[PDB]
């Protein structure tokens, strides 16, 4: 009007609270992935 | 997905003319004033030995003491589990030359048992020593090292009393109201000596006291009355 | 009935909950051995946390080329000082001498008498620009808004000498600066 | 913390001149009570992790400082030392379109504490050097006058917006948080959680701020505007005096605290009923804490000493006041 | 807390006997750190003359009588020690202490100003 | 705002030698509308470029080469 | 009181030997009938021969080699001024205020 | 409350077309905004270039002509009186009761018993004699109860809250949320 | 008689507080604690003394909650001052500030009055 | 461009943001040194006490040559707000040379670049080399 104010109906909320969801796979899929790939690494290694 | 709003050309509310109501902002404590009023009178009856007085303003009550009894009321208002003062938040002073001993050191304490705040008020003169309350409150090493690096006041019992905030060898103690603002000396780098030496003060321009020119009429009444009707002398009402 | 029969408050009961329960041991810890060591062993939060660094690597950054360009100014921004003038040309201040009592570092000092025409007007005004803590209780106790703050702040000189500004130099500014200065009054006038 | 320090200025000198602030004012002082507290933890908890070595979060959040200073210099004229806040309510009004541009950054800033806490909150290194070192129990913060952060680490719940209200205080809702272990991780967590508190109140101020006067509706202690002041008699006259004698306080003596960023900042003011104050001492929290530095760091190693300065807040203007 | 190197109580002393005991004791404190002084702030006068100057200083409150007085001029004594030792002072500081330097007649301040 | 994309653009907009200047005090190769010249000669251009970040809006064109003030 | 202590406040020499200060009640302004100012016992120093005020030849200011100028005391009571003087040693010399003798003043006195 | 908020929620600049797909497949959380402001939104009217004419705001009772002597709201002069109470006071009201729980006789035989405590009278004898109901009823509370410090705020309390309803860290982090209760 | 008990535990579970661990004994320490300073506070202090009748006030109060509530939670939000563990150095301070209080003798009459200008500012009395 | 992190007081929060993301010091090959061995330029942001003073004369001497000293805000200048105080040097050129004097209290970011490309520009214009074979 004739002073700074926020409007009739106010502000949407806002983000306040921690947003930090988990990221990645199991823990057992990663040990999985690394005695795969030891394993096809060493089968190549064996191969040569 | 709406596009965002532009906040600028939302509507706002109208209003035509303001209504605030005007009272007394000291009307709030009253409820604070008497309860501080019969918790002050508590500890004078506990230990008339040492409670000089005791004074209330609106939301803040004092004791007072005399040098010799800080040690006393310091401790009972650490331990009495009615008022648990275990934290000491301010200890510091100031100067009255008028009065025979001129520095009034005050202590704050907090409880945050029952969340409230006393002080202690205890005079000091220039020579005579004050109890230190570093055996009790831990956090008042600094405190009393720093009111005599700008007091002057000897502290007995403190463990290490020295210059805290002045520099060393400073002469003077700085708040003490004959001191002057500006000091006494200042320093400089002499190309002679290769090194930053102390000058006798010299302005390029004097302070102006602007201060003489304070008002000559009386600005603020007498005040108010705000006693609770509950510690005031009953008047002896008139006979038949 | 309080709870001074027992020396206790409201304030000093804590609420329900307060007390800690029972560490877990080694043994109810819910993860398995192995998932334990593999983020131990695999690193698996500095993973995450060289990933959140990599992802500002391809954010626009916030660096603006100062000189060429310049950070947000208001018209309520404090800078260099001005002595000002009315439209017919006379200078505005009239020796009053307020802001030389309001200035809390005592940076403005202020000589005047009666002109040679008779108006009110000061022939010495300097402010000590290495005194002044830029706080613009002058400009607000200035009765004719003779002295203001442009919003300069690009004019640092080589030898102190040359920021002890004079009358001369003030109203040097003030016609320098005029365009300027009214276009912060337009905007803030109706707020003081 | 500029804003909160002449606060607490502002509520002493007014506790003593029997007068309150409007209702607009106070959450104009809340709002820049919680921007100045944003403002600050910024400033120690980023230095603080730039100590320990954590170089990047430093520089992301002092954009953030940047983006906020820019509203200190909207309503006072300057960043940094913004003589807004004074005894009796601010200096000016809020200008158009400043709630605006408070609340369209409190709608990001979520995001800017989330990157923060990923780098530091769960990192090994991090809580390597911070997880039991700098351990304070609540008897001895207590006994040294520990106060704010350094108090609730320790796991005492006490908070003086709580104890002591003040400036509309007491009209939002926030939470606390306190600590357990009393360590540096504990005040990291506390302040990373007031700083989402601040970002609590900050937007109910923006949607709670009233309209009305910002300062006492006595001129005597309170210019009067400048159009009222060049058309009417009696507001030249208060004009005049205010910027010359200034105003009387009457006789007493205070001693007013508010939770500052840094803990609890408290001025003992002695009036004599003049303009000018008789005494002022100025109680800094970071002053208290040093003393407690040497009953910390004992048995400590030379770069666990870094991170207690850090996890203190030593800003030496107010340690050296 | 523990208090810092070659610190000492602040007690008020009540006995005059007492004191001078204190008195003397710390004069050797300062006559024995004397050599160090003149290492640890690289005095350019040999140490016999800072060993001088420390004994003249006691002297100019020698004839005190009021006790109170008395330990206040004391408490200051010990302290100005402590911060000697610990190195505390700059180089600066210590040379300017003993760096320090007959009336002129009354033409000669008349003729220059006086004061 | 920091593409090559944004750079080749303005690259082309402003040609070799005004290009080549910004490529010496400026650091920036920007291309804007010319809003108009000031008593010592500098040029005050606005960008249009949707990309362009809040503050870089707005910038100058000095009269030097290799000095600015 | 009657300890010399003035050896413990740190001053130079010079507020002993070579300063006098004046113990002395502000006397009201002709200008203004207030009666505030003159209530409260003050202490100042006497300026200084030489050197108390000369002008800067750069900018015209005042420069002054007086660390005293601008330091003026309230009392209270007359004694308590005394005696603090006393307690510093300064040499100081006390002004009596004058008082203004009472006269009655009646309105009809224009015409009687 | 404050749940996480769709990134085109935001007064940010985000990516559009696909470029936004690249983005929310290759980010951690893809509702974090990049933090640079809108620039058709935020500051687009400057704060010297707005367009609301500001009027100096005044509440009635103290802005208005009429219903408004300055003495009626002159709260400065109305500051509450300095009062210390020393021991021969507290004598005084414990002995003669107070003002609202008068216990003085009347006339001048009252007078006679007020003149009493108007000079010196140590707290230390008054308790030692009077009625032990006095102390219990005066001094003391609820019967000999003590006088437990009084709260600067009776409406501070606490209690705790879980990571359901306070959103911040989970049980396992060493804090714990305090709401108001 | 030599009865000698633990005020503050240095190990077991925490309490919420930092160094303040819990208490293996908390009920019947809080009890020996009470009846000795209920039987040591006569010993000393006289009876016009209002502090020894402030001190039987609530600590014959603590002494009969105790023992009619031998869960500790129902303890705590009747005394009303914190957890069990706090009120045993409640009562542990209580008790050596009766040892203070007899040797200060402070229900005696004031030791130092104050000179009559001491509480006096600026030419008011206080 | 190194200058040496000697911040006192509030002028060294500005000295700081002059580094953050909007202005970046560095980019323009500024980086704070905390060294006089790896630093040529001092900047004096903040008060100068006269505790503080000897130590300010020490670190000065141990910077090799060539080196500039900036004086930044009112309290290194001439005292500022605390130019009447006991424990305040009115004017760090009172203990160094001071090569350049930004003004403001504190004085902006832009302030402070503005004093350091000016300084720049006056170092562009020395001839240290053409006067040895000219001038000598
Ligand atoms: C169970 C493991 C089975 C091993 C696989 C054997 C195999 O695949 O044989 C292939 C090759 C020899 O087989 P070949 O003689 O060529 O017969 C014709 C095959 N088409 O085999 C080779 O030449 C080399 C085989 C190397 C096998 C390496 C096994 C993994 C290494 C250890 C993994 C540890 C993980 C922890
Ligand atoms: C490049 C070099 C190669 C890199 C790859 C290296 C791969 C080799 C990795 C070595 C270990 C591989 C085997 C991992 C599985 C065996 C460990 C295991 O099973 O867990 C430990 C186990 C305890 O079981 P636990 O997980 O604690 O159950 C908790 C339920 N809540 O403990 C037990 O009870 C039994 C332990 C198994 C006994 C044999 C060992
Ligand atoms: C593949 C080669 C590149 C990556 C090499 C390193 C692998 C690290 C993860 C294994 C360790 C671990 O512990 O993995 C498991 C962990 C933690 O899972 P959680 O917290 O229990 O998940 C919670 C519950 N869920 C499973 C339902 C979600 O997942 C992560 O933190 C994944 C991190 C992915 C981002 C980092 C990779 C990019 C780095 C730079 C690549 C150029
Ligand atoms: C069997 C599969 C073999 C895999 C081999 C890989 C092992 C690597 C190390 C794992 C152990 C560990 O991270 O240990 C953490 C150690 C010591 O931790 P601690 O004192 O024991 O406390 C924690 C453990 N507790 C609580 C069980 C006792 O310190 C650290 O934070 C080291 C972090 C180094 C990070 C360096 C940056 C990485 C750069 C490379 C990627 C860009
Ligand atoms: C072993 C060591 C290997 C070499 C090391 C490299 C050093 C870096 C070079 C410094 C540059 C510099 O300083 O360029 C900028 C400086 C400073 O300009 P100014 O201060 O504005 O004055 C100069 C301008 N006036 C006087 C007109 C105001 O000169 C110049 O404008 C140079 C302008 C002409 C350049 C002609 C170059 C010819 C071609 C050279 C390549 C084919
Ligand atoms: S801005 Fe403030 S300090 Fe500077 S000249 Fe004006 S009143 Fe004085
Ligand atoms: S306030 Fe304005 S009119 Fe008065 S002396 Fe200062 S500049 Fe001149
Ligand atoms: S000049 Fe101003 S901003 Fe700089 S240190 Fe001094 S008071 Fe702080």
């Amino acid at each position: 009007a004739t002073q700074d104010l926020p409007p009739i109906s106010g502000y949407a909320p806002i983000q306040w609270k921690r947003n930090l969801p988990s990221r990645g796979f199991r823990p057992v899929i990663w040990f999985l992935g690394l005695c795969t790939a030891t394993g096809y690494g060493f089968y190549q290694i064996s191969l040569a | 997905e709406e596009p965002l709003p532009v906040l600028r050309d939302l509507p706002r509310p109208e209003y035509g003319e303001l209504h605030a109501p005007v009272y007394n902002p000291a009307e709030k404590y009253k409820e604070q004033i008497e309860e501080l009023h019969k918790f002050g009178r508590y500890i004078m009856g506990c230990l008339p030995k040492f409670v000089q007085q005791f004074s209330v303003w609106k939301d803040e009550l004092v004791i007072y003491v005399a040098p010799s009894a800080l040690t006393q009321v310091a401790t009972f208002l650490k331990d009495h589990t009615s008022a648990q003062f275990k934290a000491c938040m301010d200890v510091t002073a100031a100067d009255y030359p008028t009065r025979t001993n001129r520095f009034d050191v005050v202590y704050n304490l907090l409880s945050v048992r029952h969340n409230s705040r006393i002080r202690i008020k205890t005079y000091a003169s220039e020579v005579s020593p004050v109890p230190s309350v570093v055996p009790l409150f831990q956090g008042a090493n600094w405190f009393e090292r720093e009111t005599y690096d700008l007091f002057g006041i000897f502290f007995e019992g403190h463990p290490d009393l020295r210059r805290i905030m002045t520099d060393y060898g400073f002469q003077g103690h700085p708040l003490r109201k004959d001191f002057p603002t500006t000091g006494y000396t200042e320093v400089r780098y002499d190309a002679e000596k290769r090194r930053v030496v102390y000058e006798p003060l010299e302005l390029t321009q004097a302070w102006r006291n602007f201060t003489v020119g304070s008002s000559v009429w009386e600005q603020v009444g007498d005040g108010k009355d705000f006693t609770p009707e509950s510690f005031k002398l009953p008047t002896p009402a008139p006979d038949p | 009935p309080t709870l001074a029969l027992t020396s206790g408050s409201i304030q000093g009961t804590h609420p329900e909950g307060f007390r800690l329960p029972r560490p877990k041991t080694w043994e109810e810890s819910s993860e398995s051995a192995l998932s334990k060591a593999t983020k131990w062993y695999l690193l698996s939060e500095i993973f995450r946390g060289l990933y959140i660094t990599l992802e500002m690597y391809f954010r626009a950054p916030y660096t603006i080329y100062y000189p060429f360009e310049k950070g947000p100014v208001s018209p309520r921004f404090r800078g260099e000082h001005a002595l000002r003038r009315y439209p017919s040309g006379e200078e505005r201040c009239i020796a009053c001498k307020l802001c030389e009592a309001v200035c809390p570092a005592q940076a403005i000092t202020i000589e005047a008498e009666e002109r040679i025409d008779g108006s009110r007007r000061t022939y010495k005004y300097d402010i000590d620009m290495t005194k002044c803590i830029y706080c613009g209780y002058c400009q607000e106790s200035c009765p004719v808004d003779a002295i203001v703050e442009t919003p300069n702040v690009e004019y640092a000189t080589e030898t102190r000498e040359e920021l002890l500004y004079n009358k001369e130099k003030l109203l040097a500014n003030g016609d320098k600066w005029e365009q300027e200065i009214q276009y912060a009054l337009d905007a803030d006038a109706p707020y003081r | 913390s500029m804003m909160t320090n002449e606060q607490v200025f502002s509520l002493a000198v007014e506790k003593l001149l029997n007068l309150e602030v409007p209702e607009r004012g106070q959450y104009i002082r809340t709002l820049f009570g919680e921007i100045t507290r944003v403002l600050n933890h910024l400033m120690s908890v980023l230095s603080h992790a730039m100590d320990v070595g954590a170089l990047t979060p430093f520089l992301w959040g002092f954009e953030e400082r940047e983006k906020l200073m820019e509203f200190y210099e909207r309503v006072s004229g300057a960043r940094l030392h913004s003589a807004y806040v004074r005894p009796g309510g601010v200096s000016q009004d809020l200008p158009a379109g400043l709630l605006d541009d408070i609340y369209m950054w409190a709608t990001q800033f979520g995001d800017r504490l989330d990157e923060t806490e990923e780098l530091l909150t769960d990192s090994r290194i991090w809580k390597q050097r911070t997880i039991g070192i700098g351990e304070v129990t609540a008897e001895d913060a207590l006994n040294y006058g520990l106060s704010g952060v350094m108090l609730r680490g320790s796991g005492v719940p006490f908070d003086i917006r709580k104890s002591q209200p003040y400036d509309a205080y007491d009209k939002v809702d926030f939470d606390i948080a306190v600590g357990t272990k009393g360590d540096c991780y504990d005040r990291y967590l506390i302040r990373m959680t007031e700083f989402r508190q601040s970002l609590r109140i900050i937007e109910q101020c923006c949607n709670q701020m009233p309209p009305g006067p910002v300062k006492v509706e006595d001129f005597k202690v309170a210019p009067p505007p400048r159009a009222l002041m060049k058309e009417d008699m009696e507001a030249l006259i208060h004009h005049f005096l205010l910027y010359t004698k200034g105003y009387a306080v009457p006789a007493g003596e205070t001693y007013t605290a508010i939770e500052a960023p840094k803990g609890e900042m408290a001025v003992y003011v002695v009036s004599d009923g003049s303009e000018r104050p008789y005494r002022c001492k100025i109680r800094a929290p970071g002053f208290a804490h040093l003393g407690a530095f040497d009953h910390i760091a004992r048995g400590h190693f030379l770069p666990d000493a870094v991170a207690i300065i850090g996890t203190m807040d030593l800003v030496f203007g107010e340690v050296d006041r | 807390t523990n208090p810092t190197a070659f610190a000492q109580t602040t007690r008020y002393v009540k006995d005059s006997t007492e004191m001078r005991t204190l008195v003397l004791n710390l004069y050797r404190r300062y006559l024995r750190h004397s050599r160090g002084f003149v290492n640890n702030y690289n005095l350019d006068i040999p140490a016999s003359q800072v060993r001088t100057k420390i004994r003249q200083e006691f002297e100019r409150q020698r004839f005190v009588k009021d006790l109170p007085l008395k330990n206040v001029l004391y408490m200051k004594a010990q302290m100005e020690f402590q911060e000697l030792v610990n190195f505390w002072k700059q180089q600066c500081h210590v040379m300017q202490y003993f760096e320090s330097i007959k009336g002129d007649s009354f033409v000669q301040k008349f003729l220059k100003g006086a004061q | 705002s920091s593409s090559i994309q944004r750079t080749l653009r303005n690259l082309w907009k402003n040609g070799f030698k005004k290009s080549f200047k910004q490529l010496q005090g400026y650091n920036d190769i920007k291309s804007g509308r010319l809003v108009g010249t000031d008593s010592f000669g500098n040029k005050f251009y606005e960008v249009d470029d949707p990309v362009e970040i809040h503050m870089r809006t707005r910038f100058v064109e000095y009269t030097g080469f290799w000095r600015q003030d | 009181t009657d300890l010399a202590k003035e050896l413990v406040s740190g001053a130079p020499k010079e507020l002993i030997t070579e300063r006098v200060a004046r113990i002395y009640q502000e006397a009201k302004a002709a200008t203004q009938s207030g009666q505030h100012n003159t209530e409260t016992w003050k202490i100042d120093w006497d300026i200084l021969n030489k050197g108390n005020r000369w002008e800067n030849d750069l900018m015209g200011y005042q420069s002054s080699s007086d660390y005293m100028q601008g330091t003026i005391l309230k009392f209270d009571t007359r004694e308590g001024a005394i005696r603090f003087a006393k307690g510093q040693g300064w040499d100081y010399y006390i002004q009596e205020p004058k008082v203004r003798r009472f006269v009655k003043k009646d309105y009809s006195a224009n015409f009687y | 409350s404050g749940g996480p908020v769709p990134v085109f929620k935001k007064y940010t600049t985000g990516s559009k077309g696909i470029w936004e797909k690249i983005r929310q497949l290759l980010t951690l959380v893809p509702n974090r905004s990049t933090g640079n402001p809108l620039v058709k939104n935020y500051r687009v009217p400057p704060p010297g270039s707005q367009t609301l004419k500001y009027k100096d705001p005044v509440t009635i009772p103290a802005g208005d002509i009429v219903k408004n002597q300055y003495y009626d709201r002159d709260h400065r002069r109305n500051y509450p009186r300095l009062v210390a109470f020393d021991q021969t006071k507290v004598s005084g009201l414990l002995t003669l009761g107070s003002a609202q729980n008068p216990r003085i006789s009347v006339g001048e035989k009252g007078q006679k018993e007020l003149a009493v405590f108007d000079q010196s009278v140590s707290l230390s004898s008054t308790l030692a004699t009077i009625d032990p109901k006095v102390v219990k009823s005066e001094l003391l509370a609820e019967g000999g109860s003590p006088v437990v410090a009084p709260s600067l705020n009776k409406k501070m309390k606490f209690r705790l809250t879980e990571e359901s309803e306070h959103g911040m860290y989970p049980e396992d982090y060493p804090i714990r949320i305090f709401a108001q209760n | 008689q030599a009865q000698e008990i633990l005020i503050k535990a240095n190990k077991g579970n925490p309490t919420g507080l930092t160094g303040l661990f819990q208490h293996p004994s908390p009920r019947p320490t809080l009890i020996t604690l009470y009846k000795a300073t209920l039987k040591n506070l006569e010993e000393k202090i006289p009876k016009e003394s209002v502090y020894r009748t402030a001190v039987e006030a609530f600590t014959k109060e603590r002494l009969s909650i105790v023992e009619n509530n031998e869960i500790i939670e129902d303890i705590e939000k009747k005394i009303g001052s914190g957890l069990v563990e706090e009120l045993i150095v409640q009562a542990n301070e209580e008790y050596d500030l009766i040892d203070k209080m007899a040797e200060w003798k402070a229900w005696e009459e004031l030791e130092e009055k104050p000179l009559d200008d001491q509480w006096t500012y600026f030419g008011k009395k206080l | 461009f190194w200058p040496m992190t000697f911040g006192l007081a509030c002028c060294a929060v500005e000295m700081m943001h002059v580094s953050a993301p909007r202005y970046d010091q560095d980019r323009l090959g500024i980086i704070f040194r905390a060294s006089p061995r790896q630093s040529d330029i001092m900047i004096v942001a903040g008060t100068v006490t006269n505790k503080m003073a000897p130590a300010l004369r020490q670190v000065y001497d141990q910077m090799p040559y060539p080196r500039w000293v900036i004086s930044m805000g009112s309290c290194a200048n001439g005292g500022g707000y605390y130019h009447y105080s006991y424990s305040v040097v009115r004017g760090v050129d009172r203990i160094v040379p001071v090569d350049i004097y930004v003004p403001g209290c504190p004085p902006t970011s832009e302030a402070l670049m503005y004093g350091v490309f000016q300084l720049q520009k006056k170092m562009m214009d020395g001839q240290t080399h053409r006067m040895w074979y000219r001038s000598y």
